[PDB]
């Protein structure tokens, strides 16, 4: 119910900055909006709270601020140590607490690369065995943050979706694999089925049809 | 401790 | 200065589990209480108060979850009853500073798996997934618990085989793919066999991949 980019990324030494959109019952009302940072396979830490004060021991280029129903977190003078998952917190206006969906900040130290994207209809024994599963899979991408969108002609589809989140594959890129769970006469009566894997604002898109 | 009397409150209506 | 959970598993729909969190190296009877859950983000369920005297909760588990503490031992509980599919998360109990009021005191527990499946150890369906360079692959569906295993052609086919990992699927089954990229002249001078193995349920299959 709060609501943050997927992911922002940066080179050593640049500036970065996290927005964080509440509604005005909440972000907009109370000085009460905490960060706090979280590292592959550890808890989160608090990185700021009450809009802007620091902890000490926080490093001083952890800023954070407040405008109308958005808060940010800015990250001055990246450095690699900085790269992480960051979330924000709020107040929720009912004894209540809110936080955000989660920013994966990448300190970059390589060129980034699109994903590249196979897409494989169901097989001729899964739908005999009565089931239908198309697979979106996805490599390469760095950095390790995308955004997988499923079509039935050209409406988007939510529904039977489930998405890994990115791993760093042993060529220090990203993979990531979707699938969509459909029943066989869902995918034999579209035209076609689609996979868009955007990452860095560029689309990468594959099509399957039924035959 | 004063941030648990007020934490308190604000988990009250 | 620590908070040491347990209490989690996997636990069948309708189940009932008892989170523990364990305070040791700070006053634990002067502190609130969460109970914060993660998927793909953080979520907050629940709050109790230093004194025990006052609770809050996340609409969606009022009346099947209870928050409880014993401050006499450091200890803070979650009774988690009535489990839905979509409780399945990482629970972190937490000292969280939303208002500081002079004390930044911040501390979370190291996490702890709830997942929320009725779901028998089996061994997975593989079903093929059949095509410059072309790709190829064997979708794993529907096993538990992890892991399997995928070679190709007993082992002898390792270049351009990219095993992605797994999907927990809302029935509590895993699926995973393992796709190669052969060169496209390949696909008749070469036969094209995937060997998934299941240890868990003693499940060995190999089925072939052809256009």
């Amino acid at each position: 119910a709060l609501t943050q980019p997927l992911s922002v990324s940066g080179s050593p030494g640049q500036s970065v900055t996290i927005s964080c959109t509440g509604s005005s019952s909440d972000i907009g009302s109370y000085n009460f909006v905490s960060w706090y940072r979280q590292y592959p396979g550890k808890a989160p830490k608090v990185m700021i709270y009450e809009v802007n004060k620091r902890p000490s021991g926080v490093p001083v280029r952890f800023s954070g601020s407040k405008s109308g129903n958005t808060a940010s977190l800015t990250v001055s003078g990246l450095q690699h140590e900085d790269e992480a998952d960051y979330y924000c917190c709020s107040y929720g206006g009912r004894n209540n607490l809110i936080f955000g969906g989660g920013t994966k900040l990448t300190v970059l130290g390589q060129p980034k690369a699109a994903p590249s994207v196979t897409l494989f209809p169901p097989s001729s024994e899964e739908l005999q065995a009565n089931k239908a599963t198309l697979v979106c899979l996805i490599s390469d991408f760095y950095p390790g943050a995308v955004t997988v969108a499923w079509k039935a002609d050209s409406s988007p589809v939510k529904a039977g979706v489930e998405t890994t989140t990115p791993s760093k594959q042993s060529n220090n890129k990203y993979a990531a694999s979707s699938y969509l769970s459909l029943t066989p006469e869902q995918w034999k009566s579209h035209r076609s089925y689609s996979c868009q894997v955007t990452h860095e604002g560029s689309t990468v898109e594959k099509t399957v049809a039924p035959t | 401790s004063k941030r648990s009397f007020i934490e308190d409150l604000l988990f009250n209506k | 200065v620590q908070l040491v959970e347990s209490g989690g598993g996997v636990v069948q729909p309708g189940g009932s589990l008892r989170l523990s969190c364990e305070a040791s190296g700070f006053s634990f009877k002067d502190y609130g209480m969460h109970w914060i859950r993660q998927t793909p983000g953080l979520e907050w369920i629940s709050r109790i108060s230093g004194d025990t005297r006052g609770t809050s909760y996340v609409d969606s588990v009022k009346g099947r979850f209870i928050v409880s503490r014993d401050n006499s031992r450091n200890s803070l509980f979650l009774q988690m009853n009535s489990l839905r599919s979509e409780d399945t998360a990482l629970y972190y109990c937490a000292a969280l500073v939303i208002v500081a009021a002079g004390d930044d005191f911040d501390l979370w527990g190291q996490g702890t798996v709830v997942t929320v499946s009725s779901a028998s150890t089996k061994g997975p369906s593989v079903f093929p997934l059949a095509p410059g360079t072309a790709a190829l692959g064997c979708l794993v569906k529907d096993y538990f618990p992890e892991p399997v295993t995928v070679s190709w052609n007993s082992g002898a086919l390792t270049s351009g085989v990219h095993t992605f990992p797994a999907v927990l699927q809302s029935s509590g089954l895993y699926s995973l793919s393992s796709v190669v990229t052969v060169p496209s002249s390949s696909l008749g001078t070469q036969t094209y066999i995937c060997n998934v193995n299941h240890k868990p349920s003693n499940t060995k299959v190999d089925k072939k991949v052809e256009p």
